[PDB]
């Protein structure tokens, strides 16, 4: 075990927007 | 019509007999680096001149 | 009417420019009155002072050992052909270690890490007759009608 | 930047707007003369005043310079 | 863009302010004189034990002059020692005339310069003055120049 | 996200030396670095970098590319082909997102503005004016990066919808100066910044017309 | 001393993008 | 552009440098630090560095270094270099490390 | 009498990452240096060093 002191999640960003697929009815 | 068509300047003393103007230039570049880096590209400049009567 | 915007890129290097800041080593010397030296051309030492170590340098000659490469500095004149040089009597800055841009007259880009061969005039040549210790650093570019190459210098 | 020689105004012949270029990566700009006061040094002959863009001269003339200079040599 | 010179020209000191390296975590076995080559006989706890150059050894550096560590005049047994591993330095010599510029030096016994016809190693830097009815030369030391024989 | 940087050198002699006029050499050298950084950002956006796995906007593998007949064929203007292909591209953007996105911006080479200035035969108003009348609500501009798209003289036209939720550029850290690190008789100043390149969230809202 | 220097210098322009 | 391209050492090649530790640039995988593809790296060309070893006995101070085909020091390796052993020889928990001194190619 | 010494390195990116994520690295490195100094003092007292006599 020779890893660093910072995990990936501490240096990670999640964009505050979700993309929804569209299904027009007719 | 020469004096009315082209612009006129007055930035010389009547005792003056020659004049000069200078132009410059530049160079350089850039790269992508890491945190522990000891080499980076460099930049410089230049110069030039012309004359008159 | 439709608006338009233009784009243009600067030049990469100038003859004699120091490539980067990776452990260079530049020292001053005096040029002997015989002949001028062009920046970006190798120099050789003709006589060294005994009290301290000041050196006298001039242009390269057949069957002689190169010492360094002339570099751009404040002390620099312009010859008749608008090419910048070092005057016969005065101080000269010579780099003996590190990466530098150097004049060349070859035609094909060199490979990384191969040996550097100079010519009689002191300019890099792909099939020169002078052997050296320096190496190629990879940079290959062209100033306006001038060929340049990136050379890594090891202390002699 | 702009010179005014208008007949009716007695202000004819001296500039209206000044262009200042301090540097410090900010664009040079223009100022109306009312906001500007120009401080001059000592008087000089007009043939040199107009040659120096309507500006004075240094208090360190060459006679003063070399008179001060030779002292350390002495 | 130039390198300054360093004026005092005594044996055992540095001659320029070019790129240099001083290995200050060492101890001495026997006695060493300023301006002589030294060799590494062993390593204990990250410390290098050095001695004066014998016949058949590979030189590692040159003893360096300091006015606090060595109050006697030379380096004594059991003392912490300064050693120059890279740079230009004034060395004691037994030669009579200056060798060719940029030649290869050869070290006799006791860490003195006696040859100018070596195959590989340190090189002559162009300085040659006189000390005490003997001479001083200027050597250019590089880090990996001399490699210990297998 | 990636980091960018360079440096410059200057000497005390040059600093003390004075000139007749012009900005000081230190200021010019400091401006050169900023110009280089900005140009590198633009080059990353418009050209990419294979070793760093940065994909350019012309090489994206999910955008729609349209082959086109040449608008100019040996100094022979074709002002109807351009309009037809532009309408085709706009309709393609309309019909590929099923009505959720409409084209708003066009970028064309600066040398092709002469094709859109031709008077239509037997009338007064030009092809560009007719196009704007039929497609009010769109902006047309010229970009010099479109004169060559692959290094061999290939031209192109770009039709897209400008919207932050579709694509954007991030510059987390602005350009800055670091204190000089003195040496024997000169100094050294490094410069650093950060960037990301171009990212596309919906690659169905961009159309590239190649061969024009 | 009869030779003045122009007050304005010309900079070769490199457009950004 | 001037960017060098580096990759893991293979058979019959020439070493250029050693990847060094960095708490920011490296990514953590199989309980080790690595440099993921398409990212900046910190190569070291001169100085003293600790390197992984596969040997069983201490080397000789000042002698030449020989590497294996996977970029690790070995007493009787095939690839010959000009680097030297700087003297150090230690062992972390079940990992063998050796102090090697590097000079410019 | 004798003298001791050691050092450590750190970069700007590491400093910013530590101050952003909450836990820094310089404090840990300094603590390691101090503990190494104290341990060397104790080892010197209780074991000695033959080459340094």
């Amino acid at each position: 075990a020779t890893m660093g002191i910072w995990t990936a999640q501490e240096l990670h960003r999640i964009k505050s927007q979700s993309y929804e697929e569209d299904y027009p009815v007719g | 019509s020469a004096l009315r068509v082209f612009p006129v300047t007055t930035e010389l003393s009547p005792t003056d007999k020659t004049f000069e103007y200078m132009t410059f230039d530049k160079v350089g570049t850039a790269q992508i680096i890491a945190d522990y880096t000891d080499d980076l590209p460099l930049v410089d400049a230049l110069g030039t001149s012309e004359f008159g009567k | 009417q439709i608006n338009a915007s233009y784009q243009r890129d600067m030049a990469i290097a100038l003859p004699g420019m120091v490539a980067d800041t990776s452990k260079y080593n530049i020292d001053g010397a005096c040029v002997v009155n015989e002949g001028d030296v062009l920046v970006g051309a190798a120099v050789q030492v003709v006589q060294a002072q005994a009290v301290d170590g000041h050196k006298l340098v001039k242009a390269l000659t057949t069957g002689t050992t190169p010492y360094g490469v002339a570099i751009r500095s404040h002390w620099q004149t312009v010859n008749a052909q608008n090419q910048m040089i070092y005057e016969d009597g005065g101080a000269i800055n010579v780099m003996t270690s590190g990466r530098v841009w150097m004049l060349s007259k070859s035609t094909e880009a060199p490979t990384f890490g191969s040996a550097v061969k100079l010519d009689v005039d002191g300019q890099e040549k792909s099939d020169g007759t002078i052997e050296t210790t320096w190496t190629y650093a990879g940079g290959w570019t062209k100033y306006k009608d001038i060929q340049l190459v990136e050379v890594q210098l090891h202390q002699l | 930047e702009k010179r005014v020689t208008n007949a009716r105004s007695p202000r004819y012949g001296e500039p209206e707007i000044y262009k200042v270029s301090p540097g410090d990566n900010i664009q040079p700009y223009l100022i109306h003369h009312t906001r500007i006061f120009i401080a001059d040094g000592e008087r000089v002959t007009p043939q040199m005043r107009k040659q120096n863009q309507g500006w004075g001269a240094s208090v360190l003339n060459k006679s003063l310079i070399d008179a001060i200079c030779d002292y350390d040599y002495c | 863009y130039e390198n300054l010179f360093l004026r005092p020209a005594c044996p055992g000191n540095i001659s320029d302010t070019s790129t240099y390296n001083i290995d200050g975590a060492c101890v001495a076995q026997g006695d060493i004189g300023f301006g002589s080559a030294v060799q590494v006989v062993g390593i204990v706890d990250g410390v290098k034990v050095v001695a004066a150059l014998p016949d058949g050894g590979t030189p590692y550096g040159i003893a360096f002059r300091s006015q606090y560590e060595h109050l006697s005049g030379k380096i004594l047994d059991g003392e912490v020692c300064n050693v120059v591993s890279h740079g230009r330095v004034w060395t004691l010599t037994s030669l009579g005339e200056a060798p060719s510029l940029f030649s290869k030096l050869q070290f006799g016994s006791g860490g003195v310069v006696t040859g100018g016809s070596g195959s590989a190693g340190w090189t002559f830097a162009g300085g040659f003055v006189k000390h005490e009815d003997g001479y001083i030369i200027e050597v250019q030391v590089k880090q990996n120049a001399f490699i210990a024989p297998p | 996200v990636f980091r960018l940087g360079n440096a410059y050198l200057i000497s005390i002699d040059e600093i003390k030396a004075g000139q007749a006029t012009g900005r000081p050499l230190s200021t010019r050298k400091a401006s050169a670095c900023q110009l280089a950084h900005d140009q590198l950002v633009n080059r990353l956006v418009f050209k990419g970098s294979a070793p760093h796995k940065i994909v350019s906007v012309f090489n994206h593998p999910n955008i729609t590319k349209i082959t086109s007949g040449k608008w100019i064929d040996a100094s022979t203007m074709k002002p109807e082909t351009a309009e037809a292909e532009l309408t085709q591209a706009i309709e393609t953007i309309e019909t590929i997102t099923r009505g959720q996105h409409r084209a708003t911006n066009i970028l064309i080479p600066p040398s092709m503005r002469k094709v859109l200035a031709i008077r239509m035969p037997e009338t007064t108003m030009s092809y560009l004016d007719y196009f704007k009348s039929q497609n009010s609500g769109i902006e047309i501009d010229s970009i010099a990066e479109l004169e060559d798209i692959d290094g061999a003289g290939t031209k192109g036209v770009l039709v897209y919808e400008k919207n932050p939720m579709n694509m954007s550029i991030e510059i987390p850290e602005a350009f800055n100066m670091l204190p000089a690190q003195p040496k024997d008789l000169h100094f050294k100043v490094p410069c650093t910044s950060k960037c990301t390149g171009l990212t596309i969230y919906r690659p169905m809202t961009i159309v590239l017309i190649t061969g024009v």
